[PDB]
């Protein structure tokens, strides 16, 4: 279902997180 | 290119759809990355053999053919649109995908754009068919008849090169040029009308050609000699096999942590053979039923405990309630995963990963801490009757846990100390 | 059912009649043979050791997948006999037959066998050339005799008797011949070493004292015996029926000397082919199997044309097969005899389209009949045409008050056998006239 | 009407272009096709330029096709004055020669698949008047002809070049051709002391 | 249920049974064990009337067909047997007198060889002429007197996986008796485990024939409805090429696949002379790197 | 005529047969079984199915494979429709190869091949391949006929930079492009490269293509391997295996981790070690000493035995049926020779014959 999409996206912007820092 | 184990872990969206794609992946992930705190790096590094397989599957694509020979349409004619033979037009002709580029958001909408695309003139041109002055086609489509004429002659010059010179028949046509005699026949030329105008037989000969040279060109993307294939090697020396022949040479060592004599085997063959020659007993075997009773006892000593092997001799039926059957099992997973990259840490034989060993094995004292907790909590929950079971079930686990417990604490005294 | 009919006949002989019989080697070698592998490995088991065993540490030993089976080796062991189970200190003790077990362990062990394997006289003959022809030539006689046509060695005035109070080919004297019997087509359509059990089994059934023990033991030895040897003439019972049994064609006897031939051996275990018919849907036979014996026996219910030297041909008429049916023939042994001369081609190509169709499915909206029907069902079609009706001839009563004639005096005269016909909701039900004992009293009360 | 497009899905074609550049592009396409092993299939006179010194071998030279008998067309007053003029002067017979002349370049066409002997195929000839030519054949072509062969259907030359192929889809023996069709320098001194 | 061929393997060594009855007392103790064989093949052809029985032995410096006779009367047993029984008993004793007379003839004529791998070469061979003639369930029996100290087994361990080999595919169970000083033969314990047989060593040759009545009556008709009665356990393992010692984890050469417990000597394979790479066994010599 | 027909093929067979030699061949090996669902393969010119046949001698195949070859792992990729697919990647678990298989089976075949994108990935398939597995690929291929996305020259030449040889097996004939292939991956060798005639000779390919290829000296991998055995541990419990996590009655230990596995021939899944036993490499010992043809001799001489040494059954006569044993000098039947040389490692007259 669509549970899953917003744990992968907000790993999205984590690893985007570590990217800049 | 994109194919090293560091692109393979680059590929995030790769790794995000294959991630999707699986399940009981996805529930790795959450407890590894998300609720343990893995980070993805490692998370995917033992797992680069199927990204790579992944990646392929994702990264691969069918070879050209003619779609217009192929596809026929079959009084509105019914089309079995596919997108994957839409994109094959599309770049098998260019001109289409420009035709297509500028009608659909601009001119007129999908379903009346490829109605005008199978009514068009240059439709039934491009085909195997050559095109009829009689025919309406498309006249939106017919301006792109010279742009594609264009194309014609654009391909024709980067196409064209110098040609092989053993190969070239230009070469034997221009060996005498100033050759004056007759011309051949009405039969060598080809077919015109009375008029002289052709059939345009060579013009279809050349658009067939130009496809294959297309085709040539296909392979011939991003993606001296005369000697060797003159030379003959019919009447040449055969291959041969140059593989190495393997010799053995045999000793055996014995391992590692009385004599009777020729005279005693002969007088014991005399005797043996005194016995044989003088008599046979036919009932004197028959076993006393004492000595027999502990032949029984014996046997049935054998047969009890073979026995209660043998009656133990998907998976089996479980007491355990789903919940935490499948806690227990989920938990078993990722600890044996844990145990999997602690042996990759340790066979890495590196200085480098020493944090690496230190936060691992911090990782895995809270593991030890949570199966501890958890088997409290089934014994709590219980009354210990199948929190036993629990707990033998997943023994062996924490028994090789506290193996690696053991070797790193007896290697850091032995290094460190 | 051949050696459960022997277990039978063993069972109905009473307890010490049986240990009688369970004295001798010979005759338990070949009770040994007829148990089935279980009851043999618990007898072997328990000969050398001689403990008397709980059930309980059989129970331990039999792994439950052949259960059913124990418990049939075990339930005949202690019908016949044999076993003895009695619950001394409070587990089932467990004894083999002791005289039983003595005599098995004599024959195994070579010793006292007091020539149960034969009283030999050792003066040996050919047996192929003596032997085996004087038994063909006798038991063709009375083979082409339970054909029906006419032969002039008939078969001797005891076994005349055997047939003619049987009702094995029945002897009707009214008309004045022999006539074959549903029971004969029977008798005809079994194995060899079956009909020689219907024989003796008929011949010890009206044979009374000529002791019961002595034909038990002798035929057991007879079955124990070889071929193509002399033997001395025993007991005066077994040395008549042994005359007896020479008049049968069974041994080749010189007037005390006697030749056993291939028939002891016979009875003692058994032994495009020989007999497989080309069907036809154009009823025409292509057998590969010629005989005088095989012409005698198809031409009961099948038109003849003509021998060859394997394949006797002719055709399948309805007159022929409606005359099988006058015969007293069943359609099922007609068609039991079908399935024993079935043809390899046929055979193979009937299981490819029964692979074929179980690939789709076991329904196939058609009725069950795995040999090619276009022979089978034409006949089968005039085999359903056969019998299709039935008559009660008797006492008939209706309108009953209730149902309270149906379930208690017809329910219980199921398991009894004196009613006809059962019908609840009509209530009208049939009963025979001499089955009448039982069933108009509680009707009464 | 579409026997061309429906047997696109084989291989390829290449028809001898009036351009002998675009001949020549084309053999190399065709060149290119047997390498990578698409392959295609070649259109050229009997009296063209292809006709004329072009080999093919060993996957080039497999099979070739010749319909009906390649004659010069009859209604020219140079021919038909040649022919008179050979007549009167030779003695030589006109549609003799004709055919004659036929079956040299139909011979000439059909010489350009077998180079040594290593290659292979299969030589399909299409007319009814061919069977009266085993004369005008050269002799090593005609030798492996069989008279069953004189009169053959399409059918039987189907099922003839797949057991061919199956012939030849196998290896050989060495020592079947080592010193009778193949020499050593000894088999050769050997013949030489046979001969003598 | 089936026509059962059964075939027996007996090893014949007079250095075997008189280093049995002079370590034991049990001087004689082959006559017994005679007598029971005979007893259970008579109790097997009791059983199965169809059945098959041969019976083969290899002396020291070789093999013979004891049973059947081959294809190119006195009477030690008795009269009242049966016939058929008799005349096996009879051709296999005449046999047995013939062959202790060979036994005499070269008594001094000594062999450290064995010949065992012929014995079940040739066992299997007509094995294998049996049921390919006319469907025929086949159980093989081994038979040892292993009180004699073995030389050498490494050399008979090649045809043991051999014929373990061939004779699973064959669908046939072999089982163990011993009669030894060891209370194990390790190899005889692995062909028993892997074709699904019963290991057995025993002592005594009295109560033999109770043992064979026992344990070693299970036919193939029936064979997987009930327990194997054998109490081994074993790993398959083998001791180290050149030292002899049985290893857990180790290596072999790619080569040869001799077994190495530690690393050779010269670099080089102790085997087939396979030169190795320094590097790869260096860095398998390297220890796990451990923080200070 | 018969029997000297029949002994000329066998002498024909026997000049094939001459080199016996104990070549060092491929032992550790990693396979990789290229199918196709192509629309050729549906036709009924064999009977029912080309792709029937393949399916069933592809499953006979794999059986063979599994037991000849247990140390060795093997992959299957299909072509199907302009691309191919993987159903089977390298497994010591023949049985997900088995059901691969026969849904496969279930399914229909049909499509065109892409050879390069099948050489493509299985490329990226023995990418992670150690240099002592060795990389072998077996084609089989029903048409004459192959586009492809790109070259396959490159192709071809980076192969044979990746150390792989790889036969192929056509339908109708040979196919120069695959012959060149088998050349170039094979030394220049195109023994690789073989057509079939009937099913009969099918099989026999088959039974042939089971057997290890020898290895030649140039590319040299002379190496150890770190091996080790696991103990069977006959357990008393359900107990969790390492890789499906599932209760299982009894198995085995890992000789360093001490985890259980179901099966071997199999790597450790925990400390990573390849756990087989002593059957899997005795497996291949008469791969490592062969066994000699023996001397047939003829019937003009006089014979020490006039029947067979192993067998015991007596020789006819018109021709001699004494097959010789040349490491033993002792003369065999025919019928003991063949069964000998096809299922047994030992000669019985050898063992006869003291050293
Ligand atoms: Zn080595
Ligand atoms: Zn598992
Ligand atoms: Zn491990
Ligand atoms: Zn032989
Ligand atoms: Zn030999």
């Amino acid at each position: 279902e669509e549970r899953e999409n917003e744990k992968t996206l907000n790993d999205y912007y984590a690893a985007l997180a570590k990217k800049q820092a | 290119d994109s194919l090293s184990k560091e692109k393979l872990l680059t590929n995030l969206k790769l790794q995000q759809s294959l991630l999707k794609g699986n399940k009981v992946l996805m529930k790795v992930f959450q407890e590894t990355v998300i609720n343990a705190g893995l980070p993805p790096s490692e998370f995917w590094s033992t797992r680069i053999p199927l990204l790579r397989a992944f990646a392929l599957s994702t990264s691969q694509k069918v070879g050209p053919y003619n779609v217009l020979s192929t596809i026929k349409p079959v009084n509105k004619v019914n089309v079995n649109l596919s997108r994957e033979k839409i994109l094959n037009i599309f770049e098998n002709y260019p001109i289409v995908k420009k035709a297509y580029t500028d009608n659909v958001p601009k001119n007129f909408k999908e379903p009346e754009f490829w109605a005008r695309f199978f009514s068009s003139k240059l439709f039934r041109k491009l085909r195997g068919e050559k095109i009829m002055q009689n025919d309406r086609g498309d006249v939106i489509i017919d301006r792109y008849l010279t742009l594609d004429q264009e194309f014609d002659r654009k391909d024709d010059d980067m196409l064209l090169h110098p040609v092989k010179k053993i190969i070239d028949l230009d070469g034997n046509i221009q060996d005498d040029p100033v050759v004056r005699g007759n011309r051949p026949d009405f039969t060598m030329q080809p077919g015109v009308d009375i008029n002289g105008n052709s059939d345009g037989t060579v013009d279809i000969l050349k658009g067939m050609n130009r496809l294959s040279e297309k085709m040539i060109m296909a392979l011939k993307n991003e993606y001296n000699d005369e000697r060797n294939e003159l030379k003959i090697d019919d009447l040449n020396e055969s291959y041969k096999t140059n593989y190495a022949i393997i010799h053995l040479k045999r000793n055996a060592h014995e391992k590692t942590t009385l004599k009777v004599s020729n005279q005693q085997m002969l007088q014991q063959l005399s005797l043996v053979m005194d016995n044989l020659i003088n008599k046979l007993d036919l009932n004197q075997v028959v076993p006393n039923n004492e000595v027999s009773n502990k032949i029984n006892k014996r046997v049935i000593t054998a047969i009890k405990i073979n026995a209660k092997q043998a009656k133990h001799n998907l998976e089996v039926k479980s007491t355990l309630p789903i919940d935490l059957l499948e806690s227990c099992r989920m938990l078993h997973t990722t600890c044996c995963e844990f145990l999997k990259h602690f042996y990759i840490h340790f066979q890495s034989g590196e200085q480098k990963q020493a944090s690496t060993v230190k936060k691992l094995y911090n990782h895995l004292k809270d593991c030890i801490e949570k199966l501890n907790e958890l088997f409290q909590d089934v014994l709590n929950g219980d009354g210990e009757s199948m929190s036993n079971t629990c707990t033998a079930y997943l023994k062996p686990v924490l028994n090789s846990i506290t193996l690696a417990t053991h070797k790193y604490d007896e290697y850091f005294n032995e290094y460190n100390n | 059912s051949l050696k459960h009919s022997v277990t039978q006949y063993l069972e109905e002989i009473p307890q010490q009649v049986q240990n009688r019989l369970y004295t001798s080697p010979a005759t338990c070698l070949a009770i040994y043979r007829i148990l089935p592998p279980l009851a043999k490995f618990f007898i072997m088991a328990m000969v050398f050791n001689e403990n008397e065993v709980p059930l309980l540490d059989l129970d331990k030993w039999v792994n439950s997948n052949g259960k059913l089976q124990f418990q049939n080796a075990i339930k005949s062991m202690k019908s016949l006999h044999l076993l003895i189970p009695n619950k001394s200190s409070g587990t089932l003790m467990i004894n083999l037959n002791p005289t039983f077990k003595i005599s098995l362990r004599n024959a195994l062990t070579g010793g006292e066998v007091q020539n149960s394997f034969g009283v030999v006289v050792e003066e040996n003959v050919v047996s192929l050339d003596l032997l085996d022809e004087y038994s063909a030539n006798k038991w063709e006689t009375i083979l082409h005799f339970m054909v029906g046509t006419p032969l002039a060695k008939i078969p001797s005035e005891k076994v005349l008797n055997l047939l003619k109070h049987s009702k094995l080919m029945e002897e009707v004297n009214s008309t004045g011949e022999f006539k074959i019997t549903n029971e004969g087509f029977q008798f005809l359509l079994q194995e060899i070493n079956s009909q020689l059990w219907t024989l003796l089994l008929q011949y010890l059934k009206m044979i009374e004292t000529m002791d019961l023990v002595d034909v038990l033991h002798f035929i057991f030895m007879l079955g124990a015996l070889e071929v193509g040897k002399a033997y001395k003439i025993l007991s005066e019972t077994q040395r008549i029926m042994l005359q007896d049994m020479r008049d049968y064609g069974l041994v080749f006897q010189k007037h005390s000397i006697f030749y056993p031939t291939k028939l002891a051996l016979m009875l003692t275990s058994d032994t495009i082919p020989d007999g497989s018919l080309i069907v036809e849907t154009n009823f025409k036979i292509y057998s590969y199997s010629n005989s005088p014996l095989q012409i005698a026996v198809l031409s009961l219910f099948v038109h003849l044309k003509a021998r060859f030297v394997n394949m006797v041909l002719g055709q399948i008429t309805r007159e022929s097969i409606r005359r099988a049916l006058t015969n007293g023939i069943t359609a099922d042994q007609i068609i039991a005899y079908l399935e024993t001369h079935a043809h390899p081609q046929m055979r193979r190509l009937a299981e490819e389209k029964l692979e074929k169709k179980l690939e789709l499915d076991p329904n196939c909206k058609e009725p069950l009949q795995v040999l090619p029907p276009t022979v089978v069902d034409q006949i089968r079609l005039w085999q359903l045409e056969l019998d299709r009706v039935i008559t009660y001839e008797g006492s008939l009563y209706s309108d009953f008050e209730t149902s309270q004639e149906y379930n208690l005096l017809s329910k219980y005269a199921q398991d009894i056998g004196v009613l006809l016909w059962k019908d609840d909701k009509k209530k009208k039900f049939f009963i025979s006239k001499e089955g009448n004992s039982q069933v108009l009293d509680f009707a009464k009360r | 009407m579409g026997i061309l497009d429906e047997v696109w899905k084989h291989k390829l074609i290449l028809v001898e272009t009036p351009d002998a550049q675009e001949t020549s592009l084309a053999l190399e396409t065709y060149r290119k096709a047997c390498s990578n092993g698409r392959g295609a299939i070649l259109l050229s006179v009997a009296r063209g330029k292809v006709s004329e010194g072009i080999d093919f071998d060993h996957q080039y030279g497999r099979t070739v096709l010749m319909i009906g008998i390649p004659f010069q067309y009859t209604e020219s007053r140079i021919l038909k004055a040649r022919l008179e003029f050979m007549r009167e002067n030779y003695r030589i017979r006109e549609n003799d020669f004709l055919s004659f002349d036929a079956m040299r370049h139909a011979a000439q066409c059909l010489g350009r698949v077998l180079r040594g002997k290593d290659d292979y195929g299969v030589m399909v000839l299409a007319d009814r008047r061919f069977s009266r030519k085993r004369s005008q054949l050269p002799k090593w072509i005609a030798q492996g002809l069989s008279d069953a062969d004189l009169n053959l259907s399409t059918d039987m030359a189907i099922s003839n070049t797949k057991q061919f192929l199956r012939t030849m889809a196998q290896p050989t023996d060495p020592k079947d051709q080592e010193g009778v069709s193949v020499w050593s320098y000894e088999d050769l001194i050997k013949h030489q002391n046979s001969r003598k | 249920e089936s026509p059962s061929l059964l075939t027996v393997i007996i090893e014949i060594a007079p250095k075997l049974w008189t280093t049995f009855d002079e370590e034991g007392n049990e001087k004689g103790s082959i006559i017994k064990v005679l007598e029971a064989l005979i007893v259970f093949l008579n109790a097997h052809l009791a059983f199965n009337s169809a059945n098959k029985v041969a019976v083969i032995a290899a002396y020291s410096q070789g093999i013979k067909y004891l049973y059947p006779e081959s294809t190119s009367d006195l009477k030690i047993i008795n009269s009242d047997m049966y016939r058929r029984f008799r005349n096996v008993d009879e051709t296999l004793v005449e046999e047995i007198y013939k062959l202790f007379e060979l036994e005499k003839k070269q008594i001094e004529q000594n062999s450290q060889r064995s010949t065992l791998a012929g014995a079940m070469s040739a066992g299997l061979t007509y094995v294998n002429r049996i049921s390919k003639e006319s469907s025929l369930k086949s159980r093989l029996l081994v038979l040892t007197c292993g009180s004699g100290s073995s030389k050498d087994e490494i050399f008979q361990y090649i045809p043991i996986m051999n014929c373990i080999f061939s004779a699973t595919k064959m669908k046939c169970p072999i089982d163990v008796v011993k009669i030894g000083g060891s209370k194990e033969s390790t190899f005889l314990q692995q062909t028993t485990d892997a074709t699904n047989g019963v290991y057995l060593h025993v002592e005594s040759t009295e109560g033999l024939i109770q043992y064979l009545a026992t344990a070693m009556f299970i036919d193939p008709s029936l064979r997987p409805i009930i327990v194997k009665p054998n109490h081994g356990s074993v790993d398959f393992r083998t001791s180290c090429y050149l030292t002899g010692r049985v290893v857990a984890v180790g290596f072999i050469c790619s080569v040869c696949l001799c077994v190495l417990s530690i690393i050779p000597p010269g670099n080089k394979c102790p085997a087939c002379d396979s030169q190795f790479d320094e590097h790869v066994i260096a860095k398998l010599k390297r220890k796990p790197v451990v923080p200070r | 005529a018969s029997l000297v027909a029949s002994i000329v093929e066998a002498r024909k067979k026997r000049t094939a047969k001459k080199n016996i030699t104990p070549y060092q061949r491929g032992i550790i090996r990693s396979l990789i079984l290229t199918l196709d669902c192509s629309e050729a393969m549906l036709e009924k010119d064999l009977r029912p199915n080309r792709h029937a046949m393949i399916i069933q001698y592809a499953i006979d195949f794999v059986h063979e494979f599994f037991d000849q070859n247990p140390i060795s792992q093997m992959g299957i990729i299909i072509m199907r429709n302009g691309l191919a697919q993987l159903v089977s990647q390298v497994s010591g678990n023949p049985q997900d190869h088995i059901d691969a298989l026969k849904s496969i089976r279930k399914q229909e075949p049909k499509g065109n091949p892409s050879l390069q994108n099948a050489l493509e990935m299985a490329r990226g398939l023995l990418l992670p391949v150690p240099a002592h597995c060795t990389r072998e690929v077996l084609i089989v291929f029903g048409s004459l006929s192959t586009t492809d996305p790109g070259d396959i020259h490159q192709t071809i030449d980076s192969l044979v930079s990746e150390k792989i040889r790889v036969k192929v097996l056509g339908l109708s004939a040979q196919v120069a492009i695959c012959k060149e292939l088998c050349k170039a991956t094979n030394y220049g060798d195109e023994s690789f490269y073989k057509i079939l005639l009937d099913e009969t000779h099918l099989k026999e390919l088959f039974n042939e293509a089971v057997t290890p290829l020898p290895v030649n000296k140039i590319n040299k991998g002379f190496t150890l391997v770190k091996m080790g055995f696991p103990t069977r541990i006959f357990e008393d419990t359900p107990t969790f295996c390492s890789c499906h996590s599932k209760l299982v009655y009894g198995g085995y230990f890992c000789p360093n981790c001490h985890s259980k596995v179901c099966s071997l021939p199999t790597v450790c899944p925990c400390c990573d070690l390849m756990l087989i036993l002593s059957t899997h490499l005795a497996r291949s010992y008469h791969h490592l000493m062969p066994l000699k043809t023996f001397a047939e001799v003829p019937t003009t001489e006089k014979f020490r035995s006039e029947d067979c040494f192993s067998c015991q059954s007596r020789f006819p006569i018109l021709t001699s049926s004494r097959y010789r044993c040349e490491d033993c000098k002792q003369e065999f039947c025919v019928d003991c020779d063949v069964f000998i040389h096809e299922i047994l490692h030992n000669c019985p007259g050898c063992e006869s014959k003291p050293v």
